[PDB]
């Protein structure tokens, strides 16, 4: 009942926040990052599948 | 061979999902919207997994060297061999990124670092904005 | 300046096949004038040496079948570097060479012979020559993704929503 | 076992896009 | 039917020696395609939001018409139409309960 609607709106809001942060980070570092240090974790191995994953992010958001 | 075997099984299931979405779109009557969304999301995330796994094992694929079988006859199956041999992209994608690069068009490096600082600044700004309001 | 990749590069020499014809005897002679044959390879050096001297599984099978291939080893063992050697042959239309480079490491402590390392793949099919599968797979997947994007954007354009029903077409 | 094999999706009608250019001697 | 399958066999080839030449260009051009993807991302999002805004304000127009067109005591409920099968508003006005 009403409590279920409350919970549903709760995951609704948190999902908005999470997908917002995800699209923000994806578009901001859409410029691929190359760092010589091992600490950084950014991999662009196959050239065009990078664009495929980008349009993946677009369609998902 | 293990990496190419995993690539094989995952690509086979991806092709199976493509065959699925194909024979449920080929019907003269369109099913409900929700089933289409479920199929789209499943197949598309599966494509993501395909891309990620192909990324993971580039070294094994590169190390392999292609060679035709001694038993395989090329005199009768030269057309089939040439079919798999050819790799040039479809033309429309080619002029697609040609127009894309045409539209896009030390200076480049400092614009690159300026993009770096804008990205970092925007990330920090949105972290601050998220922290400003209690979302729990 | 736009360059066609050498992997897809295909050379045709109708005059050579008309004059000499396709045979294992002159398959290297056919390959000599191609762009893929590097002039810095020791094979060309052996060719000028021969010219000056005149002026003055299936690997073992093709090993034992031809004597000119023998002469190829006894003229190639002395020179280490990039060299062109035959891989396999099935008559009368299929030949493939083996593109390997040799480093004769005669250092103390290595009981193995000269090191042989692959460099490229070359396939002679008919009168044509062919030279990564990773690129093929990624190209096919990306074109598939582009077509899927076009189809999905068209379908979303076809989609129409109403609050009282949901989404319909 | 195997629920169902994949249908043959060969496309011989595909014209291919092999670039041909080094024919002249 | 084409051939007995033993086609693909494992083989070894060395990795090409790296240098500045190709990675820097590879990554800056990947930056280029992802800047592209960002551009079409913004364009597609703008088009989607324009369409959503236009449609959505249309149903607020109909919504306000419904809200300010309806008066009130009256026995009102939802019923499923025999022909359509959807839910529609119905009013009981008979003398059955009188």
């Amino acid at each position: 009942m009403s409590n279920q609607a409350l919970y549903e709106k709760l995951e609704q809001t948190r999902t908005i926040l999470s997908v917002k942060l995800a699209e923000l980070i994806n578009m901001t570092t859409i410029a691929d990052r190359n760092d010589d240090d091992e600490g950084s974790f950014a991999q662009e191995n196959s050239e065009l599948a990078v664009a495929t994953t980008s349009v993946m992010m677009v369609n998902n958001q | 061979g293990q990496a190419l075997d995993a690539v094989r099984m995952r690509l086979a299931q991806l092709t199976h999902s493509l065959r699925r979405i194909r024979d449920e779109m080929s019907k003269a009557e369109l099913p409900q919207w929700y089933t289409l969304q479920s199929q789209l999301n499943v197949t598309l995330s599966q494509l993501v997994s395909v891309t990620s796994t192909l990324q993971h094992f580039q070294e094994t694929l590169d190390s392999t060297v292609v060679y035709p079988l001694p038993k395989f006859p090329t005199t009768s199956h030269e057309s089939l061999v040439t079919t798999l041999l050819r790799k040039k992209n479809i033309p429309e994608v080619d002029e697609w990124m040609k127009y894309v690069r045409e539209t896009s068009g030390e200076e480049i490096e400092k614009l690159l670092q300026q993009d770096r600082e804008i990205t970092n600044w925007a990330r920090t700004t949105f972290r601050n904005e998220y922290g400003k309001h209690d979302f729990k | 300046m736009n360059v066609t990749p050498l992997d897809e590069l295909q050379w045709k020499s109708p005059e050579w096949i008309q004059v000499f014809g396709l045979r294992t005897e002159n398959v290297l002679d056919y390959f000599a004038e191609s762009p893929f044959f590097d002039k810095t390879s020791n094979n060309q050096v052996i060719k000028m040496q021969r010219q000056f001297s005149q002026l003055n599984p299936a690997r073992r099978q093709i090993l034992f079948k031809y004597p000119m291939y023998m002469q190829l080893e006894e003229e190639l063992m002395k020179l280490d570097g990039t060299e062109y050697v035959l891989s396999s042959v099935r008559e009368p239309d299929f030949w493939v060479i083996r593109k390997q480079r040799r480093t004769n490491n005669s250092g103390v402590g290595s009981a193995k012979g000269p090191e042989i390392i692959p460099l490229q793949d070359y396939y002679i099919i008919g009168a044509n020559i062919y030279q990564t599968i990773f690129k093929i797979v990624q190209s096919r997947l990306m074109s598939t993704s582009y077509h899927l994007n076009s189809t999905l954007e068209s379908l979303y354009d076809l989609i129409e929503f109403q609050p009282s029903q949901g989404v319909h077409y | 076992p195997s629920y169902s094999p994949t249908s043959p999706s060969y496309s011989p009608t595909s014209p291919s896009y092999s670039p041909t250019s080094p024919s002249y001697s | 039917k084409v051939v007995k399958p033993s086609s693909l066999n494992s083989d070894k080839i060395p990795y090409v020696a790296p240098t500045k030449k190709e990675y820097i260009e590879l990554d800056i051009l990947n930056k280029g395609w992802k800047l592209q993807s960002l551009n079409e991302s913004k364009d597609l999002l703008r088009a989607s939001f324009n369409k959503l805004s236009s449609i959505l304000q249309n149903e607020h127009d109909y919504w306000n018409k419904i809200m300010q067109s309806i008066s009130n005591k009256d026995v009102i409920f939802k019923i499923r139409d025999r022909t359509s099968g959807q839910k529609l508003l119905a009013i009981k006005y008979g003398y059955e309960d009188s």
